[PDB]
RNA sequence: UGCUGGCGAAUUGCAAUGCGUGGGGAUAA
RNA sequence: AAGCUCGUAUCAGUUUUAUGAAUGUAAGAAUGAAGAGCUUUUAGUGGGCCAUUUUUGGUAAGCAGAACUGGCGAUGCGGGAUGAACCGAACGUAGAGUUAAGGUGCCGGAAUACACGCUCAUCAGAUGGCGCUCAAGCGUGUUACCUAUACUCUACCGUCAGGGUUGAUAUGAUGCCCUGACGAGUAGGCAGGCGUGGAGGUCAGUGACGAAGCCUAGACCGUAAGGUCGGGUCGAACGGCCUCUAGUGCAGAUCUUGGUGGUAGUAGCAAGCGAAACCACAGCCAAGGGAACGGGCUUGGCAGA
RNA sequence: GGAAUACUGCCAGCUGGGACUGAGGACUGCGACGUAAGUCAAGGAUGCUGGCAUAAUGGUUAUAUGCCGCCCGUCUUGAAA
RNA sequence: GAAAUUGUUGAAAGGGAAGGGCAUUUGAUCAGACAUGGUGUUUUGUGCCCUCUGCUCCUUGUGGGUAGGGGAAUCUCGCAU
């Protein structure tokens, strides 16, 4: 900062692009079963919990069911199914954007997993076959036309 | 240097008509002068001709892929003209400079922060 | 167990063309079970992949992929225009092309 | 012009004294060697005569 | 939608069928037309018999042995009608035709395997009721093909060997229709119906 | 997986599909 | 091209009213254009054919002649299967979008669309081929779609036009800019550049630690002329810059000289020895490609070293 | 007698999905919103995130595939010849 | 020691034409940093630093070069760890 510009570079114009919070599509409401589409956990049924500051979604399997940890995911790489669960019993507010820094798995992450997942397992047991539904993997069979399919 | 995305318009070399068929006709560009020539009347399928439209953007002209303008250098004196334009220009050590003198040039250009386009020229380890 | 398929499979038909001129940039894609432009509107903007075996192993895999996007519809049949990064080889006229479900509108 | 440009000359020429940085942490086991084309054949055509 | 799509000429129209079979190739869609002989055209017989012979008088001058080879066998008669819409020269073609297989009748190893029909090429779905229309069979016969008989007979045999089959099968699905009919009503069922099944 | 269980999945970090040669020997042509 | 007055009310392949025997003169009529006239001088240019609209001469017909306006000429591009005369469209380099003319069975990108009727033909019909018959034909209507260098928008190149810019501009005011419009081209004209041999000047230039040259499935720059660099080969001079000068830039001339092929191990000598003529390039048929032009194209038949 | 509803047309009505582009470079101007303080979609893209050095990537040559491409020059004639 | 042209070897292609343009795949192949910090604090240790004593070239204050000692308990002023 104290070091003078040794070469003449042009300063930027005062750019007129104020950032605005992400407006998610209508189908997403906290406590919604999703289908992840890309990455390590592609074609998995995963519960949606919180919209984060970095325009992502905080999601959990839960881990006890399908082996999906407390992960972040992008909004566009998800199909949101209409089947909603109870979410109000879960304390999500502990973790945010800063939680997912990396500067073998830490014990703190495992403890946050189990505390949340037990507070979620209790509500999954209410509806029939929902536990089995989350353990299963999504796929398009012969005759499945996604422009027709209601999720 | 933060440079614009360098657009080239035409990467391919503008070769001459029938430069490939005959051997005596060079690949160096010459216009077709005859009135009955298809290249001159710009028929479909035939080779593309050099015209002013293919001209490079003024802001990004003469720039190498590194985003520097090329500049020939003979000796340490001519090198030290670019003490103020390290981000803009790049030292091109001339072809005929000996291996004895290049080690001297590369020592100075490394110190001044001048990017040399052709190091390792005549210089083993 | 059998199906791991998260893509709609469709054939790569041709390039965008007239009778005598073809633009190799824009490829025409038939998609399975798609009959109208109205059904094809769903697939607009979705990422495409052409997956194929190659001879030499590149990154611990003998299989390479060309990625691209659906741009728009093409005629009344549900045939769809598609621009890839590197254009499809033209040897692939009538080859399977994987159309994915990201990015999702739904 | 001369106000900020001599300020600018001074700036660059002071950060030319990054020479000392290169020359304190030198200790480099390389050094540029010329390849004179006479030697390039004294050490080619004599190896082929060696074999 | 199916690696191979065995078709059954029986009651089709050279041209239309063909055409549609054409497209299907140029778009990587293996095919296998069968019962070729029992194909169909349009217009009286005496017609196709001419609109052919003409194709027969063809032949090259100096050397008739190097000109338009007039294939009699139906399969072929039709294979031409097809190779006629398929650049059949540029590799893109060769690549096709290379995807075809027109048989006269229905020889293994297809006999044992499902087939289909191109609803957009049926005498009974394109030709105005009662209206002249060839039947390749005769047409071929009338102009060479020396086997209409063999296939013929050697055919009826196939229909048997099968017909017999079906029975066994039909007699099988007669049970199921019951198995479920009974096992129907119960619960687990009811439910399904609700969702639709 | 017809029904009921008990464990493991992470850190892949917010997408980048994840069967011939060149010589021997033996014997058929 | 330049100089002179002006920048206007100077006009216009146009319409209108006015006034006479399609057609004359005016407008305090419209519409468009800041591009006008007066000198003075300087290149190139003396080809027709087709089509349109008026007639004039004409008998089996065709047409023959005259005048008038276009098309090609100097001109690509989309379409008409293919084309001097048809249809659309006058071209800087691209990206995206929309269309024209023509089309959507397949070859062929695009509806084996929808709706009303008609048509059976012993070579229907619309045919370029295959093929087509409640059509893929005929007559008509309704939408949907396909795509050109066309139009729209954006960037970029250059040209032209208008303009800003100094008690000096964080770049050579023959600089740095801001705005808009434009881009075909033969003969010819004007202008800015690139290269070669030598001269003056300069770079206290490069150079046996390798100059010049030569290659190179090597790299970069310049629209291009070309310039620069790496690698290999080489062995002694050479280059940039500001200027000067000319025996200065090649594909052709039945070019000159030198060298080397195919022909050909052929003709030949009245297993060996060994040319020449000649040589744009190749050499399958059918059909169309208007023009006593089919050999390259279009559509078919076909085609194994 | 009682409402509609197509059809034509309007909205300086609302809410989405996709592609392409990001030119320019301190601030001046026309504005909107906010009582003000300010802020903003207002005289041209910013912010976050990932992939790297045995990288990432980019190129040359060789052929294949789809489409397109009459043999150059001179000299005639109306152009093809 | 160029090109035409010739042989060998290696690679590629070849069903009655090749060479060219737009685009891309495959095969072969070449590129791809003696890049290494930047900033803000903290030990010390030195010097052109503080301080004591000077000497010398010249032009206007807003000068330049260059010795002998001391001193870090003040000082980041610089450079080394």
């Amino acid at each position: 900062p104290k070091w003078y510009p040794s070469e003449d570079v042009a300063a930027l114009k005062k750019t007129r692009k104020a950032a605005r919070p992400q407006k998610l599509r209508a189908s997403l409401v906290p406590g919604t079963v999703l289908i992840l589409l890309a990455g390590r956990f592609r074609g998995k049924r995963v519960v949606y919990l919180k919209h984060l500051e970095d325009n992502t979604l905080l999601i959990s399997g839960p881990f006890k069911v399908n082996g999906v940890p407390l992960r972040r995911v992008n909004a566009r790489y998800v199909i949101a199914t209409s089947t909603k669960v109870s979410v109000e019993g879960v304390n999500v507010e502990k973790f945010n954007v800063e939680y997912f820094a990396k500067e073998e798995i830490k014990a703190e992450r495992v403890e946050d997993q189990k505390v949340v997942d037990k507070a979620l397992i209790a509500e999954i047991k209410k509806t029939p076959l929902l536990k089995q539904y989350l353990s299963a993997s999504f796929s398009l069979k012969n005759g499945d036309k996604p422009h027709m399919l209601k999720f | 240097l933060p440079h614009p995305k360098i657009v080239k318009k035409h990467t391919k070399k503008f070769k001459r008509h029938h430069s490939d068929r005959y051997h005596r006709v060079a690949e160096n560009w010459r216009k077709q002068k005859g009135i009955d020539s298809v290249v001159r009347r710009r028929f479909r399928g035939n080779i593309s001709q050099p015209k002013i439209g293919y001209g490079s953007n003024k802001k990004t002209k003469f720039l190498s892929p590194s985003g520097h303008k090329t500049f020939l250098v003979a000796n340490v004196k001519d090198l030290e003209t670019l003490t103020m334009h390290t981000k803009t220009y790049a030292a091109e050590i001339a072809h005929n400079i000996s291996a004895k003198n290049r080690v001297v040039i590369l020592a100075r250009a490394k110190a001044l922060g001048i990017k040399v386009t052709n190091p390792k020229g005549r210089l083993a380890l | 167990a059998e199906s791991h398929r998260l893509y709609v499979k469709g054939k790569h038909l041709s390039y965008q063309r007239s009778k005598r001129v073809n633009n190799p940039n824009v490829s025409l894609i038939k998609i399975e079970g798609v009959a109208t432009p109205q059904d094809a509107q769903f697939y607009l903007g979705k990422r495409i992949a052409y997956v194929y075996r190659a001879s030499k192993e590149v990154r611990g895999s003998k299989i390479r992929v060309m990625w691209g996007k659906v741009t728009r519809t093409h005629g009344n049949s549900g045939v769809v225009r598609a621009t890839f990064r590197n254009n499809l080889p033209a040897k692939t006229f009538g080859a399977s092309v994987r159309i994915f479900l990201y990015p999702s509108n739904i | 012009f001369f106000r900020h440009k001599c300020k600018q000359r001074f700036t660059k020429l002071t950060q030319v004294m990054i020479t000392e940085r290169r020359l304190a942490l030198r200790e480099e086991e390389r050094h540029y060697v010329g390849v004179a084309p006479k030697v390039k054949r004294r050490e080619q055509n004599r190896e082929r005569k060696a074999l | 939608v199916e690696p191979v799509v065995v078709i059954d000429g029986k009651g089709h129209l050279v041209g239309r069928l063909a055409s549609v079979v054409a497209k299907q190739l140029l778009n990587g869609q293996k095919i296998v037309v069968v019962r070729a002989e029992e194909l169909n055209i349009s217009g009286e017989f005496f017609r196709n018999k001419l609109k052919y012979h003409d194709f027969l008088r063809k032949a090259t001058a100096f050397n008739k042995t190097r000109g338009p080879f007039h294939f009699r066998a139906p399969s072929r008669i039709f294979y031409k009608a097809l190779r006629g819409m398929v650049s059949h020269k540029t590799a893109r073609g060769k690549a096709a035709l290379e995807r075809l297989k027109v048989f006269e009748g229905i020889p293994p190893p297809y006999d044992k395997k499902k087939r289909v029909v191109v609803p957009q090429a049926l005498r009974v779905l394109r030709l105005k009721p009662g209206r002249k229309y060839t039947t390749l069979g005769k047409l071929s016969t009338s102009v060479g093909w020396k086997y209409e008989d063999v296939v013929a007979k050697l055919e009826a045999k196939r229909k048997v060997s099968s017909a017999e089959y079906y029975a066994k099968k039909r007699a099988f699905t007669k049970k199921v229709a019951s198995a479920n009919a009974t096992a129907a009503e119960s619960d687990v069922a009811k439910q399904l119906a609700a969702l639709g099944y």
